[PDB]
């Protein structure tokens, strides 16, 4: 056991339960549903699809390639090798 | 599965909804306390005078 | 009250510390805002 | 409303905290900007 | 098959789209509240007078 | 089963409520010490005078 | 007192250091606030 | 292999380019809104008067 | 439009939050720069 | 179990209590040195004069 | 002295560096607070 | 152009966000430096 | 093996050099735009006048 | 010298860098405190 | 020219980003130092 | 020259970057200290 | 057991205490140098004059 | 073994020294560019005039 | 065993001591350069004049 330099005891313990100093109860228990203090309901249940506020539609469906809002093309393809936009070479190598 | 699916957070929907039940209750208590703090500020501070 | 499923996709050991911490941070920001842009709060602290 | 597949590539437990956190941060930045660059908000806080 | 692929985030496209459905709805409610806040500012602040 | 569930944090509900028992006690002690510090300030400072 | 289950979903080795550290940080914020927005705390520190 | 290779990020080239399709489209919408904002600033602010 | 393969070597859950977040930061930095180095934005906020 | 259960930190209750024994001792030594520093400040500084 | 089970749930290699580091940080905060809000400490450092 | 093997030893998902972000940061630093240490940029922003 | 060695980043030498090809090209485009911005500053700003 | 079991519960590759780093940091904080709240150090730096 | 084994003990994906980032940061620090403690740099930026 | 078993307990990929980085940081802190608390360094930078 | 136990840091108590022996010896050298630094300050600075 | 040893960073000694050769040569280039910038500043600034 | 033990950092003692020999030699060169920089500042600056 550590002696320390500041007298004895250095710690407190008990076998049964937390012996708190600030009286009792220290906690409330709950055998069932949550008993809130701000009335009910606390949450809204969702049985199926999200019954949004702020009207519908709420997302846009997509069933293929992406359609831009800013005109085609959105991407430049590549095959073979990277095309330089700033001349050649783009590297030095052994 | 679905109605008892354990999601990647380790909670079911029921456990998630139980947890959020605490989050809503805490928010309502916080607002109620803040409302009285605003009422006290209205009575004692010059704020809306 | 309809967002109850948020905790299926955000870890509680992340979002609850971030929720409570952000509220605490931003409560203090509103206090420091009103404290630095009024006289009456500083007067109330300074007292007589 | 066409970006709904963002969450197949950005983890919600990252991006939803980052979304809501950034919105809250930048709401506060706008309040601090207007508060520090106007008279009438301070006059409103200072009241009578 | 493609629609039932579980992506590296652990979500399907349909789950991702249901999640984003909350994000868009929240954004609309946020803007609605902000519109009324700007209307109140227009009525009571000197902002546009 | 249920009360012996080890939750993702590695605690049972009982160990969680036991841990929180220290948290509530520590909070109450903190407030009592703070109440005295506010009383001392009321006596020895101009704050509410 | 009804929040006792918080430690089933928030890791104690995260939430307890954050709880104690956040209180300690924000205790000091209130001290620095009152210290800078009053005269009498500085008088007390400065003494005679 | 290569056109169906899954890269260390967990995407194919096709999925990467499909993702970047949103990045480019969003950037163009951003610039379009910003162009209008600079036009409004030119009309109402002293900036270039 | 030729950088489309970037997401084969930068993780989307890293680079997409970094991109959108950096752009939001850059927007606010420019607003603060113009707000602090001009009169007319403050006059616009201050109004009547 | 309980006297020999190893908790997620890798300590028993006994080893946790032995570790905290050093924390309490260090806290007491720290406060003792601070009390001496406070006495020296009361002697030499104008603080409470 | 009754909190000795804290180290069953907080990792010592986290909580002990945080404890000692927080104390050392906040010692310096009190020195800087008193140094900046008094004259006699500066006089003592300045000497003759 | 001779450094092309850097990406065999630095991970692209680290070095590319760091590269692009560091450039964006230090672009803004040069703008803020010139904006604060000149008159003509502020005059340009302030306009008429 | 040697020419096809996967290095700890998960790239071959060829994939590394292909990636750096985009880095060099992007750097050159950046400088070109910057040169025009410096020329615009030389024309319209007092910088070198 | 009675704390020699600290390294059974704090990782040396954490605590030794944290120790030497915190010492070096706080040495500099003391030099800056004395440098900014005295005249004689600046006079010594300024020399003739 | 004798430290070339440092990359057997320091990870290149750590040390190379740190090396390049540190030089970049500290180049900017020297620029900001000389910019703020001289007239002629600001005169050069301000031009006519 | 007797501490050389430090690298059996501190990871070199942690401690060597922290060493070199902290030295570089604190070299700059000393330069900034002497620069801001003297005239002759700014006079040297400002030249004729 | 006890003297041979490898603790979660990967050290025995003997190796932990041998490491701390360097920490103590380093602290003593640091204090010795700092004492001389305060003596030099007492001689040449106005500190305690 | 020794010359072929893969060290924990994933590099051999020869790979480490070839990597550092780029670091050394890059440092020499940086110094050369900086020498010219200092020469230019000596010519056009008042720095050493 | 002991002199051929590999420690949790992945080094032997001999590898650790050989690594530190570079750290010591680098410290000596840094000190040597700093000594001359201090000598130059003594000659040209007002520092100790
Ligand atoms: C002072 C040096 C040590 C110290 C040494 C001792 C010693 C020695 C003993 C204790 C004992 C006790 N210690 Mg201890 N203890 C210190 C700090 C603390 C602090 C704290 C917040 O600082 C606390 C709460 C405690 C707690 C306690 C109790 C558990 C216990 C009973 C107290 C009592 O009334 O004893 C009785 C009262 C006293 C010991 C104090 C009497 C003081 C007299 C009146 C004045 C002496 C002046 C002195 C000569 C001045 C010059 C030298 C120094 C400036 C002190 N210690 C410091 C770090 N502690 C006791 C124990 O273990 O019991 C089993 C015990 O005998
Ligand atoms: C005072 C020291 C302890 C304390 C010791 C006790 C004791 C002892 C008991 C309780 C009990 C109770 N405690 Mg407790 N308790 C404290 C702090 C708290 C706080 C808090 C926010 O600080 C709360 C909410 C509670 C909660 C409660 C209730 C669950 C319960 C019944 C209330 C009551 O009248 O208690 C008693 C009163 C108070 C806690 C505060 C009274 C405040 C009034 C306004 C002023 C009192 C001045 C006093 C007489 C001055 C002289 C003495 C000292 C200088 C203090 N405790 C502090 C930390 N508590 C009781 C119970 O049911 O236990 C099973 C009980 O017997
Ligand atoms: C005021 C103290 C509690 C509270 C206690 C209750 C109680 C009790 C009930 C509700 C009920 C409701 N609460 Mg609640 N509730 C609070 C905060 C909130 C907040 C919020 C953002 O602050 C919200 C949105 C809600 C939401 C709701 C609805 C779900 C529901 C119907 C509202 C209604 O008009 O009821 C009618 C009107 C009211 C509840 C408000 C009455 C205001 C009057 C002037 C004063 C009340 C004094 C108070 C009860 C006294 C004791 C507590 C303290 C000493 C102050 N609560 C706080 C934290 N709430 C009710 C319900 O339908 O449950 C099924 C119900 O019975
Ligand atoms: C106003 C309260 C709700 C709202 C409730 C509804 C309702 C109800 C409906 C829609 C519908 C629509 N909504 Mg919605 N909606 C809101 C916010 C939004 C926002 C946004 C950025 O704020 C967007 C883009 C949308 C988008 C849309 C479209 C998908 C759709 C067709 C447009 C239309 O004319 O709707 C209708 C009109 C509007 C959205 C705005 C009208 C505003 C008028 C001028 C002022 C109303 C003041 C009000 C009476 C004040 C007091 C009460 C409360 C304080 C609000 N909503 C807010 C959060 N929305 C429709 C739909 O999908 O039907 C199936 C529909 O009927
Ligand atoms: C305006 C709404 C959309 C838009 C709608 C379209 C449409 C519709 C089409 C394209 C097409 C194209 N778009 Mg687009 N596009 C936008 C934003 C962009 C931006 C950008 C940086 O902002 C770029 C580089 C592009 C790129 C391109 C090319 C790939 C392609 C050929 C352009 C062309 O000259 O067509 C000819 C010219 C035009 C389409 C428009 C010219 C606009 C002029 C120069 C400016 C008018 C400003 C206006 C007054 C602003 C206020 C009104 C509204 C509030 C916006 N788009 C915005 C977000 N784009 C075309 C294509 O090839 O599709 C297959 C096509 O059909
Ligand atoms: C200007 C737009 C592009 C550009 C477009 C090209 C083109 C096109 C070519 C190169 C070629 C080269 N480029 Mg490049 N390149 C750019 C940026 C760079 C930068 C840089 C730091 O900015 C560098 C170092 C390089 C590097 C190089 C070399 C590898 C190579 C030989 C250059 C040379 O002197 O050729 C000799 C000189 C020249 C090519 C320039 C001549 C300019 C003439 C005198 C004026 C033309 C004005 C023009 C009509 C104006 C309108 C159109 C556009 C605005 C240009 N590029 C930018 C991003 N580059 C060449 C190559 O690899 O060929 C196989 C080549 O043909
Ligand atoms: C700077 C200037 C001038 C102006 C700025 C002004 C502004 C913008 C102010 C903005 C203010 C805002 C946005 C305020 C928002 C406040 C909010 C959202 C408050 C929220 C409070 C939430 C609370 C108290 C939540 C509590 C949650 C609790 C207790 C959770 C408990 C969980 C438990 C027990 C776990 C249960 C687990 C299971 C499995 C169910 O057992
Ligand atoms: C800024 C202004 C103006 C005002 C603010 C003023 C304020 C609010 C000031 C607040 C001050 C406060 C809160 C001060 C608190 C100080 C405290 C709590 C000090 C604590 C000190 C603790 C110490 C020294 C702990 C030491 C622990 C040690 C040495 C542990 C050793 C562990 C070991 C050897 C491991 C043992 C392992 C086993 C296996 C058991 O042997
Ligand atoms: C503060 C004051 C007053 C003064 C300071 C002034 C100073 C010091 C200024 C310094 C300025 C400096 C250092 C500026 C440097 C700028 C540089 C280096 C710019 C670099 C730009 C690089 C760019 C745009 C790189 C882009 C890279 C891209 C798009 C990469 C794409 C990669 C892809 C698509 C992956 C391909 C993958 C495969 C598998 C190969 O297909
Ligand atoms: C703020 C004010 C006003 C005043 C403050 C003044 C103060 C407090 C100033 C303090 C200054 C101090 C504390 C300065 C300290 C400087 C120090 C400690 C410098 C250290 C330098 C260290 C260096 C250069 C280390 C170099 C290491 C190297 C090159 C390592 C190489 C390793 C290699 C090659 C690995 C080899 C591996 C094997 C296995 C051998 O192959
Ligand atoms: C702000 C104002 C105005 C005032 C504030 C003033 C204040 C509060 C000042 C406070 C000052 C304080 C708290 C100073 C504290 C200084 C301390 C604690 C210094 C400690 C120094 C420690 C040192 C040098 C430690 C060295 C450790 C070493 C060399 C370790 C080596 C380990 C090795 C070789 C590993 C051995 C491995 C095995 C296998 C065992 O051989």
């Amino acid at each position: 056991e550590y002696k320390g330099h500041s007298g004895h005891p250095l710690i407190l313990k008990q076998e049964g339960e937390y012996k708190g100093y600030s009286g009792e109860p220290l906690i409330l228990k709950q055998e069932g549903e949550y008993k809130g203090y701000s009335g009910t309901p606390l949450i809204l249940e969702q049985k199926g699809e999200y019954q949004s506020f702020s009207g519908t539609p709420l997302i846009l469906k997509q069933e293929g390639e992406y359609r831009g809002f800013s005109g085609a093309p959105l991407i430049l393809k590549q095959d073979g090798e990277y095309k330089s936009f700033s001349g050649y070479p783009l590297l030095l190598n052994i | 599965d679905d109605p008892n699916k354990v999601w990647p957070t380790g909670l079911t929907i029921a456990e998630s909804e139980e947890l959020h039940k605490h989050v809503i209750d805490g928010s309502r208590i916080f607002v109620a306390i803040a409302i009285v703090a605003h009422f006290l500020a209205y009575v004692y501070s010059p704020w809306l005078h | 009250m309809n967002q109850g499923r948020i905790w299926t996709v955000v870890k509680p050991t992340v979002g609850l510390p971030l929720l409570l911490g952000s509220v605490a941070i931003m409560v203090f920001l509103v206090h420091f805002a009103v404290l630095t842009h009024t006289t009456w709060v500083a007067k109330f602290m300074n007292g007589k």
